[PDB]
């Protein structure tokens, strides 16, 4: 099973490092500015069977946005990323709502607060209100201590393949 | 120091139930449970409250301050 | 070879990018298609792919490259092509009025961003313009319209544009509004005109009213909106522009129609109570929303309008009845969490009101409240357990989040009525212990636990009975028995308090203790207990670690549920004498100690690898929480672990994980013993150094830092410390030249020790060993790195080395001979090179070379300056010349800030 995922949100979030983290299974501690998009395939084993899923990893700084938009035709779903300890990257995601659902709109969405890990949080967990659609879910995500990994891209094959009983090899 | 979503305030008057009425140098202010009941607000007294993004009227009693403020010039 | 910025090829690449399996040929098309769009060629080609002779895949990228080329590069743009622009668009926009509604959206949003491009004075009337000019098809042409207007507003809260302009537009914005709400009514009002139509004048009505626009204006739309709702294809729209127009912000200050929205918000009861009776959720979940968001963000104004007291209890009524929607939140209804936010904001107004007036709204709405804790615990209550293992594993989820955002509000409703709460929970708790659901008992009991953690000393008559209570609970149930461990945690800080009661919870606890599915409660309920009451725990601790023991002797709790009973094992001994305790421990950790010499015996083994780091894990938590000094023994097992510890470190050097576990232990011992950990000090010194020349990590710096920091005034145990330190510096900085920013963890860490060490003890700077120069140049090129943290640290590291100037030497000299580059460095990153948000923290080096050394600095910033256009070349030479002399003055910290702030902001 093929599923196109655009991998959206802020500069500087750590979307990459998730990425990264799902394919090698290592955690980078460098943060380099994502020139355009990184497609990397990831495949996930399932009792189905193997689902993958096509990221579109996009930049977040506007100056290495490059085609932007032009990235998200023909997605069939998408995760947005925002930093817990920053508050701009929180206010900025109604703006990547807006732009993914111009492209593509009732594909279903991921709303993801990452460095969760990290003592001091700048958001509060009572504040996220985006999950309240049905095609919309939040989760807390570490991509370092590794806390729910799986729990994005295990909602998003659900709501894909339409198994609620769908879990995770 | 401050931070944003934050407020330097002065306490202006007394609701009680960890609850006072102040007004920031820059609303309601709301001091929770035992961190309150540890540290005792007086009216008049120097203070720092976090805004809350739903309503700017309210806020939440963050810090309470015992003079380096006024050598900062915040 | 090349190919050249034509339609064709720019065809084929899209094709590839959007076809090609090849990750690195989708890379390379990108890459070409980044150059495409920038290109010059676009303006003609782009035009070509909106065509009707191509796919809408294809078309798109035409569009979308025209939205960019005018967002980002507007500047570009020659004055006389402008209108040549503007009218192409328009008419393109036309020909997709039947065309595919993603492209069409796109070129909306470039005409929109261009109209807002030239909005201040060379487009005076933008909106009226757009209207006369679309007023072959009809209906699409009006669509395509209100799609154009409705993109209008929002490309104006993304644009970024400074100040001045930013206002000038939004003035001139705000004009034009005016101008489109009757263009809306109308089409609203006209019979003639269908739900296609209808639909996108609300849309677009919701998606200007998102900025700040007077209320008294909305009014018509808010009503004909309202009209809408009992039409089914337009209720999703009407409901969004009802609420998008009623919780703006600007809206509390006009209560005039704020009075007059009310009545409407009842009208549509009749609605609500058919919809809750047909299951039709989305309907009664959108009049909820409407009648919350009137609520919420209207109730201290509609109390204050006292006049009209009748239809707000009404309205509270309403929202009541969306609270007590029959059957469970997560599956039967979606309905009552939209309601729980308007409750709390309710008990916040009426707490602050004035007493007087208080008392008399209190009156009214506190039997509200009890009935509002009646409905909560009914709903929060677990269905049967036939239905509920029949649930979605999403919907169980949802419910359990559902039930602590319930748990949440019940704290605040017990700071509005009190006692009389506690009173009536443990009457109806009484009435049902003395068929039988637990359920109904867990429900009560989940509200006594979401409240009690809250609840005050001072009128605490309740919780005595309730702690009689709890051992009479049957522990038949896993929920229920969880929820009563979690209760009892929860009664903690009471418990300390009055020690006679812990005698008859304790032994409830270490039951459960034994039981593998109360693992996550128990064990921290018993830390909870440990952790609060400690000096009237010993006398029962001898069954305490008996049992702690067993259900460690067994397999009974995960890996990392055992480490919080370690944690609470140690809360516990630390309270206990001496002798006894070290007997004790010496007992819990004697079967730990044979294992680990089991393991390191062995070969290394995958299988191993595991089983070690539990042992080290448990021995960390151990350690973490037992401190005799109350702010040691740990100290005589720290001793006979160190020699275990260093065979196990040569066996599994090479394993990151197992490394940091072993350092893991001596990080906490030391956290918690701060004068208490000097007797290990010289074979700590021994075995991090040697750790740290192996293999470089942060960890070991930082735990450098807190020796450092703990024992720098203590002279006596100061030596050995003092050449892990030096050691760490060399290491570091060897390391540092064969790659900056391949290891930006430790260079962080390292930055935090040595301005802990400047801060703590700045006479260690006069040592030899350290290169104080190449140290210098390290921290001077942290701050060009794209990490945010590790700047931040190195930004710290050069605040608190510059008061430390003319005290020492080192420093002095240090400063004196390579001072100008730094004041570069920090000039470059205000200039651009750095982020915004680390600014503030950039800022505080610049006061700090005002407080520390003014005579240097004056003639660094002048010279820095003089350049043209070093900092960036958008200054101006007068501006440089403003910031010299603003930063020269002998000034305050904080306007430094705003200095540069304002300094940056030009710059960008
Ligand atoms: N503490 C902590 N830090 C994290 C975590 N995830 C990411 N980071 C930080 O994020 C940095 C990596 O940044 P990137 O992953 O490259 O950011 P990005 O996804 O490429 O953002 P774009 O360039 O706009 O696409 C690392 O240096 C980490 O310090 C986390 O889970 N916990
Ligand atoms: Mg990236």
């Amino acid at each position: 099973v093929q599923f196109k995922l655009v991998l959206v949100g802020d500069g500087g979030t750590g979307k990459t490092t998730f990425v990264k983290r799902h394919l090698t299974g290592e955690f980078e501690k460098k943060y380099v500015a994502t020139l355009g998009v990184e497609v990397h395939p990831l495949v996930f084993h399932t009792n189905r069977g193997p689902i993958k899923f096509n990221v579109w990893d996009t930049a977040g700084l506007e100056k290495f946005g490059g085609l932007r938009d032009g990235y998200y035709i023909q997605a069939q779903c998408a995760i947005i990323m925002f930093d817990v300890t920053s508050r701009v990257t929180y206010k900025n995601v109604p703006n990547w709502h807006r732009d993914l659902v111009r492209v593509c709109e009732n594909i279903p969405i991921v709303l993801c607060g990452n460095k969760v890990d990290i003592k001091d949080r700048k958001v509060k967990a009572k504040s996220i209100v985006f999950h309240r659609k049905k095609n919309l879910q939040y989760y807390d995500i570490s991509a370092k201590s590794n806390y729910n990994f799986e729990k994005p891209f295990l909602w998003l094959a659900r709501k894909l393949i339409g198994d609620p009983n769908l879990e995770f090899v | 120091f401050k931070e944003d979503g934050q407020e330097y305030a002065q306490v202006i008057k007394m609701l009680g139930n960890g609850r006072l009425e102040a007004m920031c140098f820059d609303r309601l202010c709301h001091i929770r449970g035992k961190l309150r009941k540890k540290v005792w607000i007086n009216t008049s007294d120097i203070i720092l409250v976090g805004l809350r993004d739903y309503q700017d009227n309210k806020a939440d009693v963050i810090l309470k301050y015992n003079r380096s403020l006024k050598a900062y010039g915040e | 070879p090349a190919l050249d910025f034509t339609v064709e090829n720019v065809e084929k690449a899209l094709h590839q990018l959007y076809y090609d399996p090849n990750i690195e040929n989708k890379n390379l098309a990108q890459k070409w298609l980044m150059q495409a769009q920038v290109s010059p060629q676009a303006w003609h080609f782009s035009w070509q792919l909106l065509q009707p002779d191509k796919v809408p895949e294809i078309q798109y990228f035409g569009a979308s490259a025209l939205h960019i080329k005018i967002s980002r590069y507007w500047s570009d743009i020659p004055t006389d092509q402008y209108e040549s622009l503007k009218a192409q668009l328009f008419t393109q926009i036309t020909r997709f009025a039947s065309g595919s509604k993603i492209v069409l959206t796109r070129l909306c949003v470039a005409l929109a961003s261009l109209a807002l491009s030239m909005m201040p004075d060379a487009w005076p009337c933008a909106v009226a313009d757009m209207v006369r000019l679309f007023q072959v098809d009809g209906q699409g042409r009006c669509l395509a319209l209100l799609e154009l207007l409705t993109v209008l507003p929002e490309e104006f809260q993304t644009s970024r544009l400074p100040q001045y302009r930013k206002g000038l537009v939004r003035t001139s914005l705000a004009v034009e509004c005016g101008a489109v709400f009757p263009l809306l009514e109308q089409l609203l009002q006209q019979p003639s005109s269908p739900s296609c139509v209808r639909q996108k004048v609300l849309k677009c009505f919701s998606s200007w009213v998102q900025l700040e626009v007077p209320l008294q204006d909305c009014e018509a739309l808010i009503q004909a909106a309202f009209a809408a709702l009992q039409d089914s294809e337009l209720f999703d729209s009407s409901v969004e522009a009802i609420v998008n127009a009623i919780s703006q912000p600007d809206a509390q200050r006009y209560v005039n129609t704020l009075l007059k929205l009310i009545p409407l918000v009842l009208g549509l009861q009749e609605q609500l109570r058919q919809a809750v009776q047909n299951g039709d959720m989305e309907t009664s979940h959108g009049i909820c929303r409407i009648a919350v968001a009137l609520g919420e963000n209207h109730s201290r104004a509609l109390l204050d309008q006292v006049e009209h007291w009748q239809s707000f209890l009404a309205l509270v009524n309403m929202i009541m009845f969306c609270t007590g929607i029959p059957g469970h939140y997560p599956v039967n209804e979606t309905t009552s969490s939209l309601t729980l936010t308007f409750w709390y904001t309710l008990q916040d107004d009426i707490l602050s009101f004035e007493a007087e007036k208080q008392a008399v709204y209190q009156q009214v709405y506190r039997p509200v409240y009890f009935q509002l804790v009646d409905v909560l615990l009914h709903k929060a209550q677990f269905p049967s357990d036939e239905e509920y293992g029949f649930w979605s594993s999403d919907e169980k989820e949802q419910f359990r989040i559902y039930r602590v955002d319930i748990s949440d509000t019940l704290m605040y409703v017990y700071e509005m009525l009190g006692a009389e709460l506690l009173s009536n929970l443990y009457d109806k708790l009484g009435r049902l212990l003395t068929p039988y659901s637990w359920q109904h008992t867990e429900a009560l009991l989940y509200g006594f636990q979401s409240i009690a953690e809250t609840i005050d000393v001072n009128y605490s008559d309740v919780v005595p009975g309730l702690i009689g209570l709890i051992p009479r609970i049957s522990i038949s149930n896993v929920q229920l028995a969880d929820t009563v461990m979690f209760t009892i945690g929860a009664l903690s800080e009471w418990l300390a308090d009055h020690p006679v009661m812990i005698n008859s919870v304790l032994p409830l606890v270490l039951h459960a203790l034994g039981n593998p599915e109360l693992s996550v409660s128990s064990v921290s309920t018993l830390k909870k207990i440990c952790r609060e009451c400690k000096y009237d725990l010993p006398p029962y601790a001898a069954n305490i670690v008996a049992v702690s023991q067993d259900v460690l002797m067994k397999q009974i709790h995960k890996t990392s549920q055992c480490m919080w009973l370690m944690q609470a094992l140690g809360f516990l001994l630390s309270a206990l004498q001496v002798e006894e305790i070290l007997k004790n421990l010496h007992s819990l950790i004697s079967p730990y100690i044979q294992q680990l010499e089991k393991l390191a015996e062995e070969i290394p083994n995958p299988s191993n690898k595991l089983a070690i780091v539990h042992i080290l894990g448990l021995l960390s938590n151990l350690f973490t929480t037992l401190d005799i000094s109350h702010h040691n023994p740990v100290v005589v097992v720290l001793q006979q672990v160190f020699q275990l510890i260093q065979k196990v470190l040569s066996k599994w050097l090479n394993d990151a994980q197992v490394v940091e576990a072993v350092c893991a232990i001596f990080e906490k011992s030391v956290k918690t013993l701060l004068d208490d950990f000097a007797p290990m000090v010289p074979q700590l010194c021994e075995m991090l150094g040697r750790m740290y020349s192996t293999i470089p990590q942060a960890s070991a710096l930082d735990l450098t830092r807190q020796l450092v920091h703990i024992f720098a005034h203590e002279p006596a145990h100061f030596p050995p410390i003092e050449a892990l330190f030096l050691l760490v510096t060399s290491v570091t900085l060897t390391l540092f030249q064969q790659g900056p920013r391949d290891h930006p963890d430790i260079v962080d860490s390292f930055m935090q020790l040595l301005a802990q060490a400047l801060k703590r003890k700045p006479d260690l700077f006069l040592c030899e060993r350290l290169d104080v120069k190449a140290v210098f140049q390290c921290a001077v090129l942290a701050l060009k790195f794209p990490e945010a943290p590790t700047v931040k640290a190195s930004c710290g590291f050069f605040t608190e080395l510059l008061p430390r100037c003319g005290e020492v030497e080192s420093v002095g000299k240090v400063v004196q001979e390579d001072g100008r580059m730094l004041l570069i460095a920090v000039l470059e990153a205000i200039g651009g090179q750095a982020s915004r948000s680390l600014m503030d923290c950039f800022a505080d080096i610049l006061f700090a070379l005002n407080k520390h050394c003014f005579s240097l600095l004056s003639m660094w910033i002048k010279e820095a300056l003089q350049p043209p256009g070093f900092p960036s070349a958008r200054l101006s030479p007068e501006q440089k010349d403003t910031f010299s002399q603003q930063i020269l003055r002998e000034v305050n910290k904080r306007r430094v800030k705003e200095m540069v702030k304002e300094f940056t902001l030009l710059c960008r």
